[PDB]
């Protein structure tokens, strides 16, 4: 019999259970619904979504990013939860491919539903899909091209990759400007993978083309009262000290005297200790001083009288970025001035960006930290521009780590699907049908890309398939007019890591979901 | 009185720090916040712990540098002023911890910091 | 040739129309307060605060 | 037949015996046994579809909505919200099998369900359930003796790990990690063998740390002969890689000393304030110099430290990590060969651990960092670092690797194996069948029912693989009878042969014996119960 369809009831009140038919039905419906929802935001002609929060804040946001769309939705279908977690992990591993992996998994699960309807055991489907994934991964790896040796060719590849990444986002209006922006920002990292070293500042007003990459660094903190507002040939000293009612860490200590004169003497001693601390700091021979923590009024006036610009409350990220951009060392003791190196820059001044005043570091020494200013018409536009820059910078950093590139515009999907079809044509049994369905989903990916543009998807996909079977391994969709063309000439390139991750994660999640033949739910708390 | 009232959401708990210089607050979004009584600036906001925090406990032997926060995430996680990081976390609790008492600390399950 | 893509889904058109309708409604609401002959509006919050 | 008794006396006066007797239920006699058998049958039939290489998964959702896709029977039943007491007994039986062995948590439930299903039709013919339990015990003893007879021994040497690898592969064949099957088996075998008391003693799973991080691929899962920590260097500007590191483990925070007793330090003059300030500064400098004097290249603390100590550590070329957990401190001390020092004054050169490489590892576009300690001399602790495309497959890989480690531990405890694929069950059923022919006829029915129940595992394997169960089982049994070969089982993977010896399907004898014993005892209890008194 069955756990639920039995004369005796074996569950608590509210617990449920779905056998093979119901479990497969719910899993497939959830996966297909997620895939259909996240699709149509795919390809250069994809559209955005509005996410309206139902909470008290009622936060509003428009986005083209699949991961953010899947994150901010109330999901009850467990397979939909699997796909959402897949998209989030894909976003964590690489910046792009969040929509593509979800669409691929949904198409694979739809083909699995068709195969199950054709009376094929899911284990056979899983084995065929494993073989197809192996073949497709081998083909994609064999198709990869590396240009990490030549610097000009590598820069061209980076430009093409950034353009392809930004082509589907709202930044496609100024794709060229934003591609230059992202490429310069990533190249300024000097090989480090620290994306936190690139700070994005969103200031309302102005056009989206007014966004720029500052040649130095911008800090959103304030200067003291009497301290100078402009320093030339600055000698930066980055610190992480107290500078705020600095107390001895002996927390069991107390002042116990028999007269207020002694209390006044102890207070003067504390002030003298702070003055000696400031004098030790000044003995480094500095023009500027950035402290991570607060700076109280007495050290503030000491710095002002010394003619030293002191910036307070620059958080951990702030002091780290200043250390990266100026070369200074984050210090906490000042008894050895000769053992601490000082940051340097040509000029520090205050600049106006909209209606706010920011501190500008110009002519920096190292510059391995960037500040990107985003100007937009609305808050939603600023948020989407920030997300698009995050995607572009992540993909560019991944390409810097691994310089292997593959062609986009459906070329890689066509090549992998052609390899899978070749493998399936030489395999007997229903595993051949499973691999054919795998290749069908791989075809469906650029089919959806072309459908989003309103093109004749069937004809374009057939032409691409014919070209790839003939031997034209670089053919791909040309979204400019709606034909097929050489992706190498047209410069649609992608990170090999991104497509490999998309394919592998989609296959893995499809296999994981397909293995389920029963869904059992505990009684909810509500 | 401080009566700062810089808060977008309600305050589950406003625990005055053992050091008579600053206050520790946690909003309804699950993020703790540290305020300086004298200056008034927010020193640092602690991310993570998505569900709203429900209890705040400072270190008992003065040492205004570490504290433990628990809320609806069924979590008992410990912070540090000097780094602004979750130095330690716990998983035993499973239901909306209401109040926490610092001994190790007992929350409602006695945790031990020396052995997790 | 002849017929092109069918465009089976009708939701995007409805969303665009609703967005435009809302924007036009806001513009028409605030049109009366434009120019030297424009006139002020009195807005009363939920808390009871009144602003002209 | 239910609700208890309702008499209200033969004189009309109230007749109250038990508090709230009007709202309490009761089951008496044979119907209670039938209800228990039906509930256990439902549980076993739910479980049996997840048995074997072709077994499918169950997708479990808890009360909070968290989803856990898994194949482990013990995990499924532990996360199953049941109310029937016999179902709870099944859950406890699976947990018991998991605790004692670690593998076979799904076979026990199927075996118990088959035993109770046969006991149902035995009871319908008028046999006392105690006699059925006694016959089941006798048949279980016969089957255990036969298993001991047909068992085979394997070498557990570290120089030749092929039988261990095959056993781990057989254990992992039913899990989602069968794509990385051989690598998973290799890392499980190496992890168990690296940390194990060689003289056939226990294997301490506390020294095997299983850590999982999202991203990467399953093939990126690797065995690290050291410790993986979820921390990083305290100061952002210290080097991310240290080679030939002389490791200093400390549990004293790099702070001025603090007495435990209630203490007050009185400052009564300016000179006292100056002396206290100098004492603080000299304490910091002295502790840093004491750490440096031992020649250490890397220092690990447990309770964190403050800005002055951090900058002194950076200034003296001493990479350091803070707030390392207690178990992680123990693992680092064990692996690096260094002791744990409670204070700086006791820190000497001989207490320093050694590691060939200490590195900070990035994980893509995630800002998260992890410390890696490896290339030790004779590290007695290992870490299994699991990568995957989502958290769910990571948890499944965690429990699958735990199953493999438990199986290799069982091999460490006892080195006798029995060939699986239903061959063991078929041979045990045959032995019980021959034994029953000599028994007096009254216990013959119980013994034959036990044999039929034992024959359910090959039927479940055949039915999960798409083969016809009865025909395949009959053919395999006939082949086993004709040619004396207890290694013939079900060809679940369609490899072309029915002999599990060449197919290298290997199961620990201890696991099968525990399965049979636990199933027999649970069935005996369930048969012995004849009343239910739920409120
Ligand atoms: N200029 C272009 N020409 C053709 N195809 C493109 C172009 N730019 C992007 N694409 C395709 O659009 C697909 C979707 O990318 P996108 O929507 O930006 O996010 P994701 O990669 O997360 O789906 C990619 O697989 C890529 O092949
Ligand atoms: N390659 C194989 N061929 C035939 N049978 C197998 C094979 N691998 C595993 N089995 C069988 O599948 C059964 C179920 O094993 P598994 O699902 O891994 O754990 P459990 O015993 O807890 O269900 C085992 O009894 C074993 O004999
Ligand atoms: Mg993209
Ligand atoms: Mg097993």
């Amino acid at each position: 019999a069955s756990l639920s369809l039995a004369p005796v009831n074996i569950f608590k009140a509210g617990a449920d259970e779905e056998r093979a038919e119901t479990a497969r039905l719910t899993s497939f419906i959830g996966a297909i619904a997620i895939g259909d929802l996240v699709k149509s935001t795919l390809g250069p002609k994809g559209m955005d979504k509005i996410l309206l929060s139902s909470g008290r804040d009622a936060s509003l946001m428009v986005t083209n990013d699949g991961a953010t769309i899947l994150k901010n939705i109330g999901v009850d279908n467990p397979a939909a939860k699997v796909l959402v977690d897949m998209s989030r992990v894909q976003d964590d591993e690489v910046g792009d491919g969040t929509t593509s992996v979800t669409v691929l998994a949904a198409e694979l699960l739809r083909e699995a539903e068709s195969l199950i309807a054709k009376k094929i055991h899911p284990q056979t489907i899983i084995a065929g899909w494993r073989e197809a994934t192996k073949a497709a991964r081998e083909a994609l790896l064999s198709s990869a091209v590396d240009h990490g040796s030549d610097e000009v060719k590598f820069r061209q590849d980076l430009m093409n990759i950034a353009g392809t990444t930004l082509s589907s986002k709202l930044l496609t209006h100024h794709k060229d400007h934003f591609t230059k922006l992202a490429v310069e920002a990533v190249l300024r990292l000097k090989g480090s993978g620290n994306l936190e070293a690139i700070h994005i500042i969103k200031k309302l007003g102005g056009s989206l083309a007014d966004s720029y990459l500052d040649e130095g660094f911008l800090l959103d903190k304030k200067i003291g009262v009497n301290q100078p507002k402009r320093i030339e040939n600055a000698k930066i000293l980055i610190a992480n000290t107290g500078m705020d009612t600095d107390k001895i860490k002996i927390f069991g200590s107390r002042v116990r005297v028999d007269s207020t004169a002694k209390v006044a003497e102890i207070e003067h001693a504390e002030k003298e200790k702070m003055k000696e601390k400031v004098e030790r700091i000044l003995k480094h021979g500095i023009n500027c001083f950035i402290n991570r923590q607060l700076i109280y009024n007495y050290p503030e006036q000491l710095f002002g009288a010394a003619g030293v610009m002191a910036i307070e409350h620059a958080d951990f990220a702030g002091v780290e970025r200043l250390a990266l951009v100026t070369g200074g060392e984050i210090a906490s003791t000042f008894d050895h001035p000769e053992l601490v190196k000082l940051g340097s820059c040509k000029l520090i001044e205050e600049v106006m960006i909209g209606e706010d005043k920011l501190i500008h570091f110009s002519g920096v020494a190292l510059g391995e930290a960037c500040t990107i200013v985003l100007r937009g018409a609305t808050q939603q536009i600023l948020d989407e521009a920030e997300r698009s820059l995050h995607d572009a910078l992540c993909v560019l950093a991944q390409t810097v780590k691994d310089s292997r590139t593959v062609y986009g515009g459906g070329c890689s999907e066509m090549l992998m699907a052609h390899a899978v079809t070749q493998l399936a044509n030489r395999t007997p049994g229903k595993e051949a049908v499973a691999m054919e369905s795998y290749a069908k989903a791989l075809r469906m990916l650029p089919t959806i890309i072309a459908d989003n543009a309103g093109y004749d998807s069937a004809d374009l996909v057939a032409q691409l398939r014919a070209a790839h079977s003939e031997g034209n391994t670089t053919a791909g969709l040309d979204m400019r007019e709606g034909t097929i063309g050489d992706m190498a000439i047209l410069g649609i390139t992608e990170s090999f890591q991104v497509k490999r991750q998309v394919l592998l994660s989609a296959a893995e999640a499809a296999e994981v979901i397909l293995r389920v033949d029963n869904i059992i739910k505990a009684a909810p708390r509500k | 009185k401080k009566s700062v009232a810089m808060h977008t959401n309600y305050l589950s708990a406003c625990s005055f720090t053992n050091s008579d210089m600053q206050i520790l607050t946690a909003s309804g979004d699950g993020t703790c916040a540290l305020w300086d009584v004298e200056s008034g600036q927010l020193l640092q906001s602690f991310h993570g712990h998505g569900a709203d925090v429900l209890c705040l406990d400072l270190a008992p032997s003065e040492t205004g540098n570490t504290f433990v926060s628990g809320g609806c995430d069924k979590k008992a996680m410990v912070w540090d002023m000097r780094s602004g990081q979750c130095v330690q976390a716990f998983e035993t609790h499973e239901s909306d911890i209401n109040s926490v008492r610092y001994y190790a600390f007992a929350s409602g399950r006695l945790y031990d910091l020396r052995a997790d | 040739r002849g017929k092109g893509a069918y465009q089976d889904r009708d939701k995007p058109a409805q969303i665009r129309f609703s967005n435009i309708s809302a924007a036009k409604a806001v513009a028409d609401a605030i049109r009366t307060s434009l120019g030297p002959k424009g006139m002020d509006k009195m807005i009363q919050d939920g808390k009871g605060d009144v602003t002209i | 037949a239910s609700m208890g008794t309702l008499a209200f006396d033969e004189y009309g006066r109230p007749f109250l015996i038990i508090k709230d007797q009007d709202r309490k239920s009761r089951l008496m006699g044979l119907e209670a046994l039938k209800s228990h058998i039906m509930a256990a049958k439902a549980v076993a039939n739910t479980m049996r579809t997840s048995l074997g290489p072709n077994g499918l998964d169950k997708m479990m959702v808890d009360k909070d909505g968290d989803v856990t896709v898994t194949n482990d029977g013990a995990t499924i039943l532990s996360m199953m919200d049941v109310d029937h007491q016999i179902a709870k007994l099944m859950v406890e039986l699976s947990k018991s099998q998991d605790d004692e062995i670690g593998d076979g948590t799904t076979g026990v439930v199927v075996l118990a369900g088959a035993l109770l299903e046969e006991a149902e039709q035995l009871l319908d013919r008028g046999i006392h359930p105690i006699r059925i339990a006694d016959g089941y015990e006798q048949a279980a003893r016969v089957a255990i003796e036969h298993l001991d007879k047909i068992s085979d021994s394997v070498l557990v040497d570290i120089k030749d790990t092929e039988p261990l690898i095959q056993t781990a592969k057989t254990t992992l064949g039913s899990k989602v990690v069968n794509s990385c099957h051989r690598q998973m088996a290799e890392i499980a075998v190496n992890a168990v063998l690296t940390v194990a008391d060689m003289e056939r003693r226990d294997v301490d799973f506390e020294l095997i740390k299983v850590e999982g991080k999202v991203g990467g691929r399953l093939e990126d899962t690797k065995l690290i002969k050291g410790v993986i920590v979820d921390k990083d260097f305290s100061h952002p500007q210290m080097p991310k890689k240290v080679e030939d590191a002389k490791i200093a483990i400390l549990t004293c925070p790099f702070e001025p000393p603090k007495p435990k007793t209630k203490h007050k330090l009185d400052v009564t003059s300016v000179e006292d304030y100056k002396a206290l300030q100098k004492y603080e500064k000299e304490k910091f400098e002295e502790m840093i110099q004491q750490i440096k004097e031992t020649g250490a290249n890397l220092a690990i603390c447990q309770w964190g430290f403050d800005d002055e100590a951090n900058h002194l550590l950076l200034q003296n070329n001493l990479p350091a990590v803070r707030w390392v957990g207690g178990p992680e401190i123990e693992l680092i001390a064990i692996a690096t060969g260094g002791r744990i020092v409670p204070r700086f004054s006791e820190l000497t050169a001989e207490k320093l651990g050694f590691a060939g490489l200490v590195q900070e590892i990035s994980f893509g576009t995630t800002k998260d960092k992890m410390l890696v300690i490896e290339q030790c001399k004779n590290s007695r602790a290992v870490t299994i670092f699991i990568r995957g495309g989502n958290k769910m497959i990571i948890e499944e890989a965690k429990r699958s690797l735990h199953d493999a480690l438990c199986v290799i531990r069982n091999l460490i405890r006892d080195n006798r194996v029995v060939y699986g694929g239903g061959a063991a069950e078929i041979s045990c059923a045959l032995a019980v069948s021959q034994e029953a022919d000599k028994c007096p006829t009254l216990e013959q029915y119980a013994m034959r029912a036990f044999a039929d129940a034992l024959e359910v595992i090959p039927m479940a394997l055949s039915e999960n693989s798409g083969m016809n169960p009865i025909q395949t089982m009959t053919e395999v049994r006939a082949r086993q009878v004709k040619e004396m070969n207890p290694a013939l089982g079900i060809d679940c993977l369609h490899k072309g042969t029915n002999d599990m010896k060449q197919q290298h399907v290997i199961e620990t004898l201890i696991g099968k014996k525990q399965q049979i014993s636990l199933a027999t005892q649970m069935v005996r209890m369930i048969l012995k119960i004849d009343d239910i008194r739920k409120p």
